[PDB]
């Protein structure tokens, strides 16, 4: 909403545990949530009161001590009051749906003009990020950076058909991967390292999701948003692109998988690290110039933590984890 | 109810390296 | 209409070879199953032994 | 019951002659360490040294020895993080292609046979700039080109 | 009124026995048993409260 | 890696020849060939009545009707480089009978 | 209803036609022999203890069943009153017959109520006299 929550302890209570959020539409979703919770609390107390009245006021022992007799008034129908009480929730959900449409449409609109677009690949069980396009302001070359790898993506387009011929699924091979974008600047998540995507502050950013394997989901709790990543998103008629108007503050933020994908569904964490806009140019020029260098080396080049400080990788041994120290020491 | 002589050894099997005789060349 | 005891693909007997499914005939399976379920209790008495299959 | 914390599929190692050293927490791992000794008498040490030091302290294999005896190897580049130095005898090393994409490097080896026996096990001592790694390895012949050899009676 | 006092008091120490053990042991299997002891204490607390509820407002008048 | 954690039987210390061990194939329960060598669990298995012998714990039974360990054969290479039996079984192999000691 | 060889016809309707009642001592003896055998099962060459969990659970439940079958405890029938329910000496009136006859629980209804049930009092004045 354009109107902020009550704030204070009332806002904290109404929050009620949501992260504050780090984007404009995150603020909008939080405000809408707070006011919806206000209305919900009104309804909740104003009906729990009637049940409590039944518990304490409408008891039988009281009315029999008062001499009311063995039975009450035996009223059954009050049609005007019934119609009024039917009309009330109609108007409540109607006026709620109006603001729901407002906030939803300003969230989902794909017209935010990205400066950065990152292709994201979900696979069992880790994340792989790849910078797809970068505006000339942040790109190394002054002109816009385009990251699609010609040879590796050519392999993807060649995988569509004719492995000496099976082609069952609508004329394509069952193992098609032409929907995945392969980029030359990539960060690859492993069981030994939590992947970290590096993003700037105060730029419209775009995410292009896809999934090598079963369906996953991308969830950043600080965006207050999550989107499902599917294999062949075009075939599913699923929208695989979503844009954030900007991120408003720097920092490291955990992001999780919110879709049941398999055995190691809990181990599939990543981190989203938001850095000063001037440092992002250094990061991308460093990764481009000497591609053999790892992601951690680039983060050292910035001058921040080489590894995800938000979440450390899980211990991969099925017996050592019994004593609760299931955290790997990255360094 | 287990055989009397079926006893595990005290020896801890430090490696006993092996070789074969080489040709004079 | 139904094959029974297709000996031609079992090969001749030699004491060093065995198959996974090597049960006796159906009417003997009970006395096989007994040998399968006995918990290996064996007695040793000096120079003598009562095996677990007694 | 089979899907518990102790599981049969999880405890398995590769079906190879080469021993291995190092946990996931150790800086440098040696995989598939074996003493090869072809039927023609030539010998060497097959192994793969993988660097995973999170400190990014790139190493260089200073030396390898079998029972204290030297093994010849040359042109070993430093191994930075997430890189593999594959080592094998030259004849076997020629059978596989060096990958132009990825960090792998191929290096040849050879050692004079002091009389090692097929079947037995011998210690192998690696020393890199950052430290030494010891591991027992078996002695065996290289693998035949599959499908070419027949059982010959004489 | 009635047993509800003692049935509460017996619980109040058992619950205290549970949570104490919970803050003693680390993350371990025995922490699960500590949780069970703590929950048993809570159950006996509510059991005392429910017998108190029955005594306050009986609805099976004749024994 | 698995030859490290072998337990030797008292008196059968030097029977192996490096990685090579040599057990009797005749089951100690009723004498079916055992013959089902699980390559990872390292359990020699008998299909007749499901006895399991730990190949690392000197062939001692671990499951099934069998009560007694598989006897072991000592082996060694000859002058020419073939494998030969370096001795006789020290223990009566096959199923047990009444007068068999242990 | 006669008792044949220790069992009553009411419990075993064909008590006179065959072998019906095993003595409870026999049931106890068989159960205890079974428990002894199943506890012996856990002295074999098996290594794991999941086997032990299954055996111990089943033997514990066996012993529980055998102890209750040994003593065969009982509880009394509770004599409380919960609600408008009435004690055992009550006699239930046939409310339907009363409804269809205007007698008993439906007797002596006033004129207004008789009209309220679509019954003209003129056809009923002698019945309530
Ligand atoms: C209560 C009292 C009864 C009662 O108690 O039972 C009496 C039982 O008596 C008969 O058994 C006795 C004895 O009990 C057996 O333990 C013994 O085993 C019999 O000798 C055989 O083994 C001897 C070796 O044994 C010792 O070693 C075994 C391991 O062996 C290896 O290691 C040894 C080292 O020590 C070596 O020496 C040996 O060579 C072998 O080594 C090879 O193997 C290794 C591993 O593979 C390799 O590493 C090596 O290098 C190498 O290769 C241990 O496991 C044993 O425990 C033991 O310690 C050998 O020395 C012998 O030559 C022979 O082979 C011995 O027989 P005997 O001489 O007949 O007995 C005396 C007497 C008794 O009456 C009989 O004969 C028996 C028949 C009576 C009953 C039958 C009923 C009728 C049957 C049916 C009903 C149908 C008709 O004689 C007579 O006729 C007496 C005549 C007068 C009376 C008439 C009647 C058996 O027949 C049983 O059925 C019988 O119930
Ligand atoms: C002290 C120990 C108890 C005692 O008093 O023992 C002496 C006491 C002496 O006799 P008793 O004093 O008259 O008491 C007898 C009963 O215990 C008194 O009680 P009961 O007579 O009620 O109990 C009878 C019970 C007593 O016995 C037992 O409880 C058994 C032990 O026997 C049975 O129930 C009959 C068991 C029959 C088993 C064989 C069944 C064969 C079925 C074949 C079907 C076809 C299969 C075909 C093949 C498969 C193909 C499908 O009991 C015994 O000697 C028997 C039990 C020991
Ligand atoms: C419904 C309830 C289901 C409970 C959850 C399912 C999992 C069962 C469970 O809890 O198992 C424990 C886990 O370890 C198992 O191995 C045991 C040790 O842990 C392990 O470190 C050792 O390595 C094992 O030792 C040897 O064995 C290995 C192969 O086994 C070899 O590598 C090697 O030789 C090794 O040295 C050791 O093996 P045991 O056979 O001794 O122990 C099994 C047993 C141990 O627990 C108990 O005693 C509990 C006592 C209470 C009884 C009741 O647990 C179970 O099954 C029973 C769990 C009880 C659950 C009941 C709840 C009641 C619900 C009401 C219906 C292993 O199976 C893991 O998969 C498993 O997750
Ligand atoms: C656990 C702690 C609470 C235990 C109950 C204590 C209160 C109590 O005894 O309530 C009795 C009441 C029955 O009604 P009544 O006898 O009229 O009493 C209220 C007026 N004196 O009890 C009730 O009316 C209970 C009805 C269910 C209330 C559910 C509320 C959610
Ligand atoms: C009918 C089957 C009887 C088996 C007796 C085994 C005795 C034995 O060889 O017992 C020997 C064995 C040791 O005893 C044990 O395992 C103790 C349990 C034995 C069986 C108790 C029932
Ligand atoms: C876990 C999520 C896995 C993925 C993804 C892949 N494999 Fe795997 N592999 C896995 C296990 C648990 C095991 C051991 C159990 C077994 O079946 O052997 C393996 C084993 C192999 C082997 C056997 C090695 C041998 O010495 O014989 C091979 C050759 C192998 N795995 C290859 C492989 C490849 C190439 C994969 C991706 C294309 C792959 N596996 C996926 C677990 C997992
Ligand atoms: C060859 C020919 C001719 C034919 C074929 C083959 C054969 C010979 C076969 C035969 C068979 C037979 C005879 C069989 C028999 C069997 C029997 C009799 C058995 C019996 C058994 C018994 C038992 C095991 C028992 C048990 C018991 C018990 C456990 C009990 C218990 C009790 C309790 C617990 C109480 C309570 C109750 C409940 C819980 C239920
Ligand atoms: S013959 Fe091997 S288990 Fe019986
Ligand atoms: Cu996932
Ligand atoms: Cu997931």
């Amino acid at each position: 909403c354009e109107v902020a929550p009550p704030g204070g302890v009332l806002g904290d209570f109404l929050r009620m545990g949501w992260p504050d959020g780090i984007t404009p539409e995150a603020v909008a979703m939080g405000n809408f949530w707070s006011w919806v919770w206000v209305a919900a609390w009104i309804i909740g107390i104003i009906m729990w009161g009637l049940f409590l009245t039944a518990i304490f006021a409408w008891g039988a022992k009281r009315a029999e001590k008062r001499g009311e007799g063995e039975f009450p008034k035996q009223l059954q129908y009050n049609v005007p009051l019934e119609l009024v009480l039917t009309i009330v929730p109609i108007i409540i959900v109607m006026v709620l749906f109006f603001f729901t449409v407002q906030t939803q449409d300003k969230v989902t609109a794909l017209d935010k003009n990205p400066e950065v677009t990152v292709d994201v690949t979900a696979y069992q069980w880790n994340w792989k990020f790849g910078y797809s396009e970068i505006d000339g302001s942040l790109a190394p070359g002054g002109q816009d950076y385009q990251g699609s790898d010609p040879e590796r993506q050519a392999a993807a387009e060649a995988s569509k058909k004719d492995p000496s011929g099976d082609n069952p699924i609508h004329g394509n091979s069952k193992s098609d991967v032409s929907y995945l974008e392969f980029n030359r600047i990539e960060t690859l998540g492993t069981t030994d390292e939590i992947p970290v995507m590096v993003l700037p502050v105060n730029t419209p950013i775009e995410f292009n999701l896809a999934s090598a394997d079963v369906a996953h989901s991308f969830w950043v709790p600080e965006f207050l948003f999550k989107r499902d990543a599917y294999a062949h998103p075009e075939a599913n008629k699923s929208q695989r692109v979503f844009q954030i108007e900007e991120i408003t503050e720097e920092g490291a933020f955990v992001g999780r998988c919110a879709e049941m994908c398999g055995t190691y569904h809990a181990m599939m964490n990543f981190e989203l690290r938001v850095v000063d806009r001037d440092s992002f140019a250094e990061y991308i020029s460093f990764r481009d110039s000497n591609p053999d260098a790892t992601n951690a080396q680039a983060l050292e080049h910035i001058g921040q933590a080489p590894y995800a400080t938000s979440t450390s990788p899980f211990v991969s041994d099925r017996t050592a984890t019994r004593d609760g120290e299931n955290t790997q020491s990255n360094a | 109810c287990s055989p009397p002589h079926q006893q595990d050894s005290p020896v801890q099997r430090t490696n006993e390296i092996l070789t074969t005789s080489q040709n004079p060349t | 209409v139904t094959t029974i005891n297709a000996i031609w693909n079992l090969g001749p007997y030699n004491p060093s070879q065995v198959s996974a499914g090597s049960q006796p005939d159906v009417y003997m399976l009970w006395t096989d199953g007994a040998a399968r379920v006995m918990p290996a209790w064996e007695l040793y008495l000096g120079n003598y032994t009562i095996p677990a299959v007694f | 019951c089979s899907a518990g914390q102790i599981t049969q599929t999880s405890s398995q190692v590769a079906a190879v002659d080469g021993n291995q050293a190092g946990s996931a927490n150790d800086p440098v791992l040696v995989r598939d360490v074996t003493v090869h000794l072809t039927t023609d008498g030539e010998a060497g040490v097959k192994f793969t040294a993988i660097n995973q030091d999170t400190s990014h302290t790139s190493h260089t294999l200073e030396s390898v020895t079998v029972d204290g005896e030297e093994v010849e190897l040359d042109d070993a580049e430093p191994i930075e993080r997430n890189c593999s130095l594959v080592a094998d005898i030259q004849s076997e090393l020629d059978l596989i292609e060096e990958p132009e994409v990825g960090c792998i490097q191929h290096v040849a080896t050879s050692l004079e046979n002091p009389g090692f026996a097929y079947g037995g096990v011998v210690p192998v001592e690696f020393v890199f700039d950052t430290g030494a790694i010891t591991i027992d390895a078996t002695v065996s012949a290289p693998v035949l080109e599959s499908g070419v050899e027949n059982r010959e009676v004489g | 009124m009635g047993k509800s006092f003692a049935l509460l008091v017996l619980g109040a120490i058992i619950l205290a026995g549970g949570v104490w053990y919970t803050i003693e042991v680390g993350y371990s299997v025995m922490a699960i048993v500590a949780a069970l002891i703590m929950a048993a204490g809570g159950g006996i607390i509510t059991w005392g409260l429910a017998v108190a509820a029955d005594v306050n407002s009986p609805t099976s008048h004749k024994i | 890696a698995d030859a490290e954690k072998v337990i030797e039987r008292e008196g059968q210390e030097s029977f192996h020849y490096g990685d090579y061990y040599a057990y009797s194939k005749i089951c100690t329960h009723i004498g079916c060939p055992t013959s089902l060598y699980e390559a990872q669990t390292n359990r020699i298995l008998c299909p007749c009545h499901q006895s399991q012998f730990d190949a690392l714990h000197y062939g001692k039974p671990v499951f099934g009707p069998a009560a007694r360990a598989l006897p072991q054969l000592p082996i060694t290479v000859d002058e020419e480089g073939y494998l030969i039996a370096a001795g006789n079984f020290i223990e009566p192999l096959g199923p047990a009978f009444w007068e068999r000691k242990s | 209803p006669e008792i044949y060889r220790g069992v009553s016809t009411l419990d075993e309707p064909s008590a006179a036609w065959g072998w019906h009642g095993l003595k409870r001592n026999t049931i106890q003896l068989a159960g205890w022999i079974s428990v002894l055998f199943m506890l012996g099962y856990n002295f074999g060459n098996h290594k794991g203890h999941v086997e032990t969990i299954w055996l111990l659970v089943i033997t514990a439940l066996l012993v529980i069943g055998l102890l209750i079958h040994l003593f065969e405890p009982k509880l009394s029938q509770v004599r409380t009153i919960t609600s408008r329910n009435k004690p055992v000496g009550h006699v239930e009136p046939d409310w339907t017959y009363d409804q269809a006859t205007l007698t008993g629980t439906w007797g002596n209804l006033t004129d207004s109520q008789l009209r309220s049930v679509n019954i003209e009092p003129s056809r009923v004045a002698h019945l309530r006299a």
